[PDB]
C-alpha cells in the first residue's frame, strides 16, 4: 500500500454531515464555559 | 517575525507560553508540577492579602489572627486557604520529587535543574518552619524554640550565635517581628530561584515517561497543554474547596488554636504532617549534633543521587527490580512518617533505626548494584551465541 | 468557635457545584480538541537503498 | 562595616536586653500538683517533690546516664524541684506526671524522663541546663 | 465580660488551675464536638478501684 | 544576538534528532469525529488491564510494611497489658 | 554512566562458565521477555540513553536504514503510549529479532575514547 | 566557546552586564541612570530593613519610628538614608528625564523606552506621596485627604471608589493599613517595569551625544564603564553621606515629626519640594475636576513629544537657538515650582496662569515651528541655488 | 520626523525671490557656521538621523567613496568628542567643501515611498 491508500478511520467517524452540527455544539459549549469562568472570576 | 514574535515583550511569552516544544507522551504528572507552581503563587497572593490585614506585635498577633478570622468579611476563608494551600503545596512537592526520581529525570541533561530543585526544597522546608513560627500559639513558638535549641548545637560556639539569631536570652518584639519579616521575605527568594528553575528547564527541555529521546515529535504547549493544565487545576481546586469548606481544619492539628501562653504545653505535641519523616531521622540517631548533620545528609542526599546511578537505560519503567525497590523505598518513607507520628518506646525505636538504615543504604548502595545487575542481565539475555 | 457554619456551607455548596461543572466542561473540551492528535496514525515505508 | 552595621541594627535592641524578675510563693503549691512559671522567655518548673521521689532522684545509676549529674548539684532544696522549662533533647517541655520512670514524658518524642529531669533515652547526649538562683525566706527568686 | 477584672480573681478562687477560654476549646482538643460531650458525660461519681 | 550554548534540542526546524524519511502521518479534524467514541471501553478494559499489569510490584511492599506496623502495634499493646510490671522491666534494661 | 567494556567483560565471563550460565540464562531471558519493551515493538538499542557525547558519536556512524527504523520505532512507541494501548501480537518483536545492532560501534567508540583519554594524561615513567 | 558564555546564568550575566557594546562618547549623564538604579536598589533594601522592626498599627506607626530612633541600634541611619535617598532618587530622576529630552533620546527606536519611562514616572508620582501619607504627621493627613478626594469629581461615581480607598466612610485604621501595604508593594511593580525598561534598552542600545550613528566604535561594559559607574556612585555616596550625617533637616521638611492631631496646626503647610512643579499648575485653572484633567494633560505632554517635533537632526547640541528655548523651559519649570512654593496672592496667582501657559506652550506649539524653522534655515544655508 | 520635500519646496519658494534671498541668505550662512558642527569638521549630510527606513534606503545606494569618507568623519568626530577638544585650523571643511551629496537619494527614495503610500490606498475614482 502507498500513501494514497489511506488507513481506515471509520471507528471514530460520525454521521456524514460535517456541517454546523458539531461546530455549533462546540461553540455553544465553549461559550458556556466562558460564562462559568467569567462568573467565578467576577 | 509576526507581531506576536517580533515584539520582544510578546516574544518572551511566545517562547514560554504561546509556543514551546513539549513531547507528546506527557502523562498527568508534569501538569502536577505546573499545578505546584500555580498553588505556590496562590499562596503568595493570599499571603500578600494577609500581610495587608495582619499585625505581628505580641500584644496583637493573636488579636490580629482572630480579627482576620472573625471581624472581617471573607476573612476565615483566607486562613483556611493558607492552611490547605500549605498542605497541598508540600504534598505536590513530594509528588513532583517522586515523579522526578522514578522516571530518571535527574540524569545528565538536567543535572543543574536537579540541584536547583534540591536547594529549593532545602530552603522551602526552612521557610515552612518559619511560617509555622509566625502563628505564636501554644505550640508554634514552642517548635520555634525547639529549632533554636537544635541550631544551638554548632561546635566550638554555643552562646553568641544563638543569642544573635534568637534576639537575646528572651523573646520580645524584635524576635517575632523579624521571624514574620523573614517568613515574608524567603518566598521571594523561592520565586527568584523558581524563575531560575524554569529558565534551566526551558533551556534543557523536558523528559518523557518512556525514558527515550523526545525530539522525534513535539507539539506546542498552548492550545494543547494549557487546557490539560486547566482541567488538572480545576480538579485541584475542587479538592481544595472540599477541604476548605466542608472540613477546613482537618489537615492541620487542633493545637494551634490556643492564645499565646508558653506556660503549660499541651499533652499532644507533634510536628506538621510534612515533617514527620525528618523528625524520625532525627530521633533515630542517638546524638544531637550528629542527628542534625544526618538530617541534613538525608535532605541533601539527592545532590549525590546523580552520578551514582550507573543504569544505562534512563528511567525505571522497563526495569522491574529497580521499581520494586523504589516502591519499597516510598513505603519505607511513609512508614517512617507514621512511626514518627506516634511516640518513642519499645519496639518502635528498633524498627525506626532499621528504617533509617535501609533508607541510607538504599541510596548509597542498592541502586548502583541492582542497576549493574540489570545492565549485565540485559546484555546476557539478548545475546545467545 | 465558628460563627460562620451556615454561610460557610452555603458558599461551599455553590463552589463545589460550580467547580464540578467547570471540571466536567474541561473534561469534554480536552477530550474534544485532543481527538485530532490522539488518533493520528503513522505508516513506515522503507526508503529506496541509495544514499 | 556596612554588613556589620546592618546586622547590629537587626540584632537585639535595648528593651529586649533587659531581663525580667518574678517571685513565686511556695506556700500555696499542692504536694501532688505541678506548677510551671515563665521566666524571661522560657518556663521554669516548680514541683513539690515527695520524700519518696527524692530517693528515686538521688538513687539513679550514673552508668545509665550519658551525662553524670547528681540530685544535689541541680538543686539546693531537696524537697522543691525548681528547674527551667527547656529540653535540650529538642526544646519542648516533657509532660508532667507521665513516663515509664515515673517522671516526665517528652511530648514531641514519647521518651521518658526521670523525676530529676535528667536525660535517659534519645539523641540528647547532654543533660538539661542548670540555672542560678538565691533564697530570700519563704520564697525563691529565679534569677 | 467576666467577673474577674482581667484574670486575677480566677486563679484565686479556683483552688488550683485556671479556666481555659471556652471560645476555642471546641477545636483546642482532638475529637471535636463529641469530645466535650464525652468528657462531661462519661465521668462516674466514684474513681476506679485502687486509684 | 549571539547564539546560545550547544544543546541537543532547539527550536522548530532544528530539533536535532536524526534525519528521517519514509514516515507518513494521517490526521483528521476533531470536528469530524465523536469526541467520546470509546470512553467506556477504555475506562473499563484498559484500566483493568493496566491495574493487572501493575498488580505485581505495588501491593507486596505495602503488605509487608503493613504487617511490620501491625506486629509492632500488637507488641506495644501486649507489653502494656498485664505484663508492664514483670515484662516491661526486663525490656528497658 | 557505566562503561560498556566492563559489561562485555562480565558477559564473556558469564557466557563461558557452565554452571553459573546454565543457572542464570533462563532467568535472564525470562526477565527480558517479562520486561515489557518487547510488546511495544522496541529493540533494546532504542532504550539506552542517547545524550552524553559518546552515544551521539556512536549514533552518527549508524547506516541510514537503522536510523530510519529507529526513528519509526520511537515515533510508534510514543503514539502507542499516548493512547495507553498496545497493538496485538503482530507488531510484537519476535524472540530472536532483538539482536543488538548498535553494540559494536559502542564498543569501538568506548575503546577509542578510553585509550585517548588514558594516553593524553600520561607519564614518561619506565 | 568559553564556559563563561556556556552556563545559562553566566551567559546571561556576561551578555547583559559584563559584555555590552556601549558607545564610545558616553559622558557622566549616561552613568547617572545606573547611579539612579543603584539608588533605587539601596532604597528598597533600606526600606525592607526598616519595616522589619516597624509596626503597621495606626497608633503604633509614629511610635514605631520613635522606638527606632530611641531604642534600636543605629536606628537613625535607616530612616535618614531612606528619606534622603528618596529625595535624591527623585532629583536624579528629573535629571535623567531632562537628559533624555535634551539629547533627543525620544526618537523612533526608543519610543517603547520613552513609554515605559513615562509609565514609571506616572506611578512614581504617587508611590512616595502615599509613603509620606503613611507617616501620619501634621500635613500627612492633609496630603492623604487631597489624594483621596481628588477623584470625587468623576460623574455618576464619586463615593464608591473613595469609600473603597477609605476602607469605610472615613479615614481610620483601614486607610493607614492600605497605605502602608501599597507603599510596600508597588515599588515591586516599579522593579517589574524597570526590568522591562532595561530589557528594551539592552535590545535597542543607548544613544550618542553627537546625534549620529554609534555603530562604529564600541567598548565592552566591563573594565571600561564599570569604573565610570563606580566613580559616579562614589561621588553620590559621598554627597549623600555628608548630607545625611551633617545636615539631616535639609532635604525633608520639618512638618511630619508631630503626631496626627487636627487640633492645632500652622499655616506653613506645603508639600515636599518635588511636588511643586505638578502642584502650582493645579492651582491655575479654578475648578475641581479641571485640576485632575490638567494633571493628566501635564503628565501626557511628556508622552506626546514623540512624533510631534520636526527636527530631522537628533538632539539640540547642533541647533542654533532650540537649546536656548529648552533652557527657557527648564528655568520656567524651576520658577513654576518656586512660585508654587509661595502662597496664592497677587501677582503670584496671576503668574500661575502665564507660567502654566508657557509650560504647556513649549510642549505644544513651540517645538514644531522651531524645528521647521531650523530645518529650513539649514537647507537655505547649505545650498546656494 | 519631517519630510525633505516640504523643506525643498520652501527653499525653492524663498531663494528665487530676489528680496527674500538677498535679505536672508547671509543670516542663514552665519547661523549655520555659528551652529557648531562645522567647527568640529563634519559635513552637514551626516548629522541627520539614521534609523528611519528612508535613510537606510538612501545611503544603501551611496557610492563607496562617500561611505568611506562618512565613516572616517564619524569615527573622527566620536574620538574628538571623547577627547574634549577641537581639530586644528587646517583639516576642517570650508564653505565650498560642505557640498550636499545626500540630497538626491533622499528625494528619490522619499518620493517613491510617498507614491507607494498614496497609491496603495487609492479610491474607485468616482
Ligand atoms: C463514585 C465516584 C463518582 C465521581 C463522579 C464525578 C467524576 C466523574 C468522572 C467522569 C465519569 C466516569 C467515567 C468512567 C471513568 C473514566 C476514567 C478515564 O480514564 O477516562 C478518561 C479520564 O479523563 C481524564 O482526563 C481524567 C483526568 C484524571 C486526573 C488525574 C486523576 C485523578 C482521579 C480521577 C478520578 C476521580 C476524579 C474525581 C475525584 C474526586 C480518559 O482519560 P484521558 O481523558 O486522560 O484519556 C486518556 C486515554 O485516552 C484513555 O482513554
Ligand atoms: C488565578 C486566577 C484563577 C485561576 C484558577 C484558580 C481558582 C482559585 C483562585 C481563587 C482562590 C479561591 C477564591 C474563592 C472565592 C470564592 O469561592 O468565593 C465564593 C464566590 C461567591 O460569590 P458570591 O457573589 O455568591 O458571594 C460574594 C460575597 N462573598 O463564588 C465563587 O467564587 C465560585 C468559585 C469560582 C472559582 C474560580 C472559577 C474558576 C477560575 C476563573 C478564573 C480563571
Ligand atoms: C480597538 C481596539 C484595538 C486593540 C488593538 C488591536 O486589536 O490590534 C492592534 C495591534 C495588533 O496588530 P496585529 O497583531 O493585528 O498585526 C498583525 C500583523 N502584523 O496590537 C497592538 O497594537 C498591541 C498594543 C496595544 C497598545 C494599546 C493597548 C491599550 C489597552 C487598554
Ligand atoms: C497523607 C495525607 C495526610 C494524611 C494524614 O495526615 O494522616 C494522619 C497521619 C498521622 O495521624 P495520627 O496517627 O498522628 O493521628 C493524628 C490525626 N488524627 O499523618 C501521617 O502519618 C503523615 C506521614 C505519612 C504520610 C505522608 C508520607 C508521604 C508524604
Ligand atoms: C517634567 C519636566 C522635567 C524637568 C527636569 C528639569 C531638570 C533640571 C536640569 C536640566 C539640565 C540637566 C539635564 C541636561 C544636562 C545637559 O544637557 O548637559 C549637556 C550640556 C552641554 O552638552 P554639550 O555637548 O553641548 O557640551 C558641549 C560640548 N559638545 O551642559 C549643560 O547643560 C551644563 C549645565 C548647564 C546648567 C543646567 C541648568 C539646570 C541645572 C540644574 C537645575 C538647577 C536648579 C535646581
Ligand atoms: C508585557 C505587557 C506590555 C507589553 C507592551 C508592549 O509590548 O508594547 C510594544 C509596543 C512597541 O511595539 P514594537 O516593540 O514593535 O516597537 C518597536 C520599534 N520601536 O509598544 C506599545 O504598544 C506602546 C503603546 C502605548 C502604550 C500602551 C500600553 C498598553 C499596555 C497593554
Ligand atoms: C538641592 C535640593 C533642592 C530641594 C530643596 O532645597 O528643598 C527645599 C526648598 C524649600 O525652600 P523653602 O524656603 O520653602 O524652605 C522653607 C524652610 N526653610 O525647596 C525648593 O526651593 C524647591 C525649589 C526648586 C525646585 C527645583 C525642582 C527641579 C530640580
Ligand atoms: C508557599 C509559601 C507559604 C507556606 C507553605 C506557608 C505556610 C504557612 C502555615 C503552615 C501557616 C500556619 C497557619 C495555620 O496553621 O493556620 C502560615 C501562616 C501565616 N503565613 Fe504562611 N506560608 C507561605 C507563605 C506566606 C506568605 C507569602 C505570607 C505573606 C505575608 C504569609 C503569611 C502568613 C501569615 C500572616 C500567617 C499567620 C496567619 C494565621 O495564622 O492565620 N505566608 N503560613
Ligand atoms: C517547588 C517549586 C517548583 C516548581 C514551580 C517547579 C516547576 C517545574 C516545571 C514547570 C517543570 C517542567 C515539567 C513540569 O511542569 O512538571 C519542572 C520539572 C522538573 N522539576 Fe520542578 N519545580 C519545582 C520544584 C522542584 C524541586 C524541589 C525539584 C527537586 C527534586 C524539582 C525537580 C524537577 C525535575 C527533575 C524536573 C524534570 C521534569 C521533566 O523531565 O521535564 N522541581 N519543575
Ligand atoms: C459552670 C459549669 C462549667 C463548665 C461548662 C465548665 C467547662 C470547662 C471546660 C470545657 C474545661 C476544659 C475542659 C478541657 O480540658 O477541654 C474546664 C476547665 C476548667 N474549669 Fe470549668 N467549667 C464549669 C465550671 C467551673 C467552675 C465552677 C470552676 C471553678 C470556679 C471551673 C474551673 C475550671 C478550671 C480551673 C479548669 C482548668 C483545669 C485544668 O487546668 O486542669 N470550672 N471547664
Ligand atoms: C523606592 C521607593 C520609595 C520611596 C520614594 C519612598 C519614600 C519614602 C519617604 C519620603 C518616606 C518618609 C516620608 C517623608 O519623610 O517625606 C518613607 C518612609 C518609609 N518608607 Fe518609603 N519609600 C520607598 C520605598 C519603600 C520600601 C520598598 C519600603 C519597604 C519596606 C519602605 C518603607 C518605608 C518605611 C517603613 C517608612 C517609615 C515611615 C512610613 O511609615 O512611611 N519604603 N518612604
Ligand atoms: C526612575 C526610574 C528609571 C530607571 C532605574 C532607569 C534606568 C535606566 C538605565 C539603567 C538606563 C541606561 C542608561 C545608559 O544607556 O547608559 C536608562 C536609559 C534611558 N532611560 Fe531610564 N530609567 C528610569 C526612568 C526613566 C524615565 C522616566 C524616562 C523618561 C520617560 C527614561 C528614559 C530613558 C532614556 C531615553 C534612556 C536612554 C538614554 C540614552 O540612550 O541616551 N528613563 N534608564
Ligand atoms: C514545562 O512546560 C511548562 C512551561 O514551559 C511553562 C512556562 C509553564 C508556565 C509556568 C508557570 C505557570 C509557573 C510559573 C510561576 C510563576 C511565574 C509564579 C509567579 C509569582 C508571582 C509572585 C506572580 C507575580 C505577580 C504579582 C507580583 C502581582 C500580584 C499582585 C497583585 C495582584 C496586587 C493586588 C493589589 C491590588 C490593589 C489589586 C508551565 O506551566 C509548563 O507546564 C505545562
Ligand atoms: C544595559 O547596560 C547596563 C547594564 O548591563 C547594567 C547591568 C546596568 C546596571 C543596572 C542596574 C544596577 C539595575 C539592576 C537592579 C536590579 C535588577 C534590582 C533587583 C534587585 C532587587 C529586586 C533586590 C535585590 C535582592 C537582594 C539583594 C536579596 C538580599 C536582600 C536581603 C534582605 C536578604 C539578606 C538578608 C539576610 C538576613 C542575609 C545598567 O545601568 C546598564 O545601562 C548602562
Ligand atoms: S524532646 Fe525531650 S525527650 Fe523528646
Amino acid at each position: 500500500k502507498s500513501t494514497y491508500r489511506t488507513p481506515n478511520f471509520d471507528d471514530v467517524l460520525k454521521e456524514n454531515n460535517d456541517a454546523d452540527k458539531g461546530r455549533s455544539y462546540a461553540y455553544f459549549m465553549v461559550g458556556a464555559m466562558g460564562l462559568l469562568s467569567s462568573a467565578g472570576a467576577k | 517575525m509576526a507581531f506576536r514574535k517580533s515584539n520582544v515583550y510578546l516574544s518572551l511569552v511566545n517562547s514560554y507560553i504561546i509556543d514551546s516544544p513539549q513531547p507528546s507522551s506527557i502523562n498527568y504528572w508534569w501538569n502536577m508540577g505546573s499545578l505546584l507552581g500555580l498553588c505556590l503563587v496562590i499562596q503568595i497572593v493570599t499571603g500578600i492579602f494577609m500581610a495587608m490585614h495582619y499585625s505581628s506585635n505580641i500584644e496583637l498577633a493573636f488579636s490580629s489572627v482572630e480579627h482576620i478570622m472573625r471581624d472581617v468579611h471573607n476573612g476565615y476563608i483566607l486562613r483556611y486557604l493558607h492552611a490547605n494551600g500549605a498542605s497541598f503545596f508540600f504534598m505536590v512537592m513530594f509528588m513532583h520529587m517522586a515523579k522526578g526520581l522514578y522516571y530518571g529525570s535527574y540524569r545528565s541533561p538536567r543535572v543543574t535543574l536537579w540541584n536547583v530543585g534540591v536547594i529549593i526544597f532545602i530552603l522551602t522546608i526552612a521557610t515552612a518552619f518559619l511560617g509555622y513560627c509566625c502563628v505564636y500559639g501554644q505550640m508554634s513558638h514552642w517548635g520555634a524554640t525547639v529549632i533554636t535549641n537544635l541550631f544551638s548545637a554548632i561546635p566550638f560556639v554555643g552562646n553568641d550565635i544563638v543569642s544573635w539569631l534568637w534576639g537575646g536570652f528572651s523573646v520580645s518584639n524584635p524576635t517575632i517581628q523579624r521571624f514574620f519579616a523573614l517568613h515574608y521575605l524567603v518566598p521571594f527568594i523561592i520565586a527568584a530561584m523558581v524563575i531560575m528553575h524554569l529558565m534551566a528547564l526551558h533551556i534543557h527541555g523536558s523528559s518523557n515517561p518512556l525514558g527515550i529521546t523526545g525530539n522525534l515529535d513535539r507539539i506546542p504547549m498552548h492550545s494543547y497543554f494549557i487546557f490539560k493544565d486547566l482541567v488538572t487545576v480545576f480538579l485541584f481546586m475542587l479538592i481544595l474547596a472540599l477541604f476548605v469548606f466542608y472540613s477546613p481544619n482537618t489537615l492541620g492539628h487542633p493545637d494551634n488554636y490556643i492564645p499565646g501562653n508558653p506556660l503549660v504545653t499541651p499533652a499532644s505535641i507533634v510536628p506538621e504532617w510534612y515533617l514527620l519523616p525528618f523528625y524520625a531521622i532525627l530521633r533515630s540517631i542517638p546524638d544531637k549534633l550528629l542527628g542534625v548533620i544526618t538530617m541534613f545528609a538525608a535532605i541533601l542526599v539527592l545532590l549525590v543521587l546523580p552520578f551514582t546511578d550507573r543504569s544505562v537505560v534512563r528511567g525505571n519503567t522497563f526495569k522491574v527490580l529497580s521499581k520494586f525497590f523504589f516502591f519499597i523505598f516510598v513505603f519505607n518513607f511513609v512508614l517512617l512518617g507514621q512511626i514518627g507520628a506516634c511516640h518513642v518506646e519499645v519496639p518502635y525505636v528498633l524498627m525506626g533505626q532499621i528504617a533509617t538504615f535501609i533508607y541510607f543504604a538504599y541510596f548509597l548502595i542498592i541502586v548502583p548494584v541492582i542497576s549493574t545487575i540489570e545492565n549485565v542481565l540485559f546484555y546476557i539475555g539478548r545475546v545467545n551465541k | 468557635a465558628e460563627p460562620e457554619h451556615d454561610e460557610r456551607k452555603r458558599l461551599g455548596l455553590k463552589t463545589v457545584i460550580i467547580l464540578s461543572s467547570l471540571y466536567l466542561l474541561s473534561i469534554w473540551v480536552k477530550k474534544f480538541k485532543w481527538a485530532g492528535i490522539k488518533t493520528r496514525k503513522f505508516v513506515f515505508n522503507p526508503p529506496k537503498p541509495r544514499k | 562595616s556596612t554588613v556589620e552595621t546592618f546586622i547590629s541594627s537587626m540584632t537585639a535592641t535595648a528593651d529586649v536586653l533587659a531581663m525580667a524578675k518574678v517571685e513565686v510563693n511556695l506556700a500555696a503549691i499542692p504536694l501532688g500538683k505541678n506548677v510551671v512559671v515563665k521566666w524571661q522567655g522560657k518556663p521554669v518548673f516548680i514541683r513539690h517533690r515527695t520524700p519518696h521521689e527524692i530517693q528515686e532522684a538521688n538513687s539513679v545509676d550514673m552508668s545509665a546516664l550519658k551525662d553524670p549529674q547528681t540530685d544535689a548539684d541541680r538543686v539546693k532544696d531537696p524537697q522543691w524541684l525548681i528547674m527551667l522549662g527547656i529540653c535540650t533533647h529538642l526544646g519542648c517541655v516533657p509532660i508532667g506526671e507521665a513516663g515509664d520512670f515515673g517522671g516526665w514524658f517528652c511530648p514531641c518524642h514519647g521518651s521518658h524522663y526521670d523525676i530529676s529531669g535528667r536525660i535517659r533515652k534519645g539523641p540528647a547526649p547532654l543533660n538539661l541546663e542548670i540555672p542560678a538562683y538565691e533564697f530570700d525566706g519563704d520564697k525563691v527568686i529565679v534569677g | 465580660p467576666g467577673p474577674y477584672p482581667n484574670e486575677q480573681a480566677a486563679r484565686a478562687a479556683n483552688q488550683g488551675a485556671l479556666p481555659p477560654d471556652l471560645s476555642l476549646i471546641v477545636k483546642a482538643r482532638h475529637g471535636g464536638c463529641d469530645y466535650i460531650f464525652s468528657l462531661l458525660t462519661g465521668y462516674p461519681d466514684e474513681p476506679p478501684a485502687g486509684v | 544576538g549571539p547564539p546560545s550554548g550547544k544543546t541537543y534540542m532547539g527550536w522548530w526546524g532544528h530539533m536535532g534528532g536524526p534525519k528521517q524519511k519514509g514516515i507518513t502521518s494521517y490526521a483528521v479534524s476533531p470536528y469530524a469525529q465523536k469526541p467520546l467514541q470509546g470512553i467506556f471501553h477504555n475506562a473499563v478494559f484498559n484500566s483493568f488491564r493496566r491495574f493487572k499489569s501493575q498488580f505485581l510490584y505495588v501491593l507486596i511492599p505495602a503488605g509487608i510494611y503493613w504487617y511490620w506496623w501491625k506486629n509492632g502495634n500488637e507488641y506495644n499493646e501486649f507489653l502494656y497489658s498485664k505484663a508492664g510490671r514483670e515484662e516491661l522491666e526486663r525490656v528497658n534494661v | 554512566p557505566q562503561s560498556f567494556t566492563s559489561i562485555a567483560r562480565i558477559g564473556d565471563y558469564i557466557l563461558k562458565s557452565p554452571v553459573l550460565s546454565k543457572l542464570c540464562v533462563p532467568v535472564a531471558n525470562q526477565f527480558i521477555n517479562l520486561a515489557g519493551y518487547k510488546k511495544l515493538g522496541l529493540k533494546f538499542d532504542d532504550l539506552i540513553a542517547e545524550e552524553n557525547p559518546i552515544m551521539q558519536t556512536a549514533l552518527r556512524r549508524l547506516p541510514e536504514d537503522e536510523s530510519y527504523a529507529r526513528a519509526y520505532r520511537i515515533i510508534r512507541a510514543h503514539q502507542t503510549e499516548l493512547t495507553h494501548h498496545l497493538l496485538p501480537r503482530n507488531e510484537w518483536i519476535k524472540a530472536q529479532e532483538d539482536v543488538p545492532y548498535l553494540l559494536p560501534y559502542i564498543l569501538e567508540a568506548e575503546a577509542a575514547a578510553k585509550e585517548k583519554d588514558e594516553l593524553d594524561n600520561i607519564e614518561v615513567s619506565k
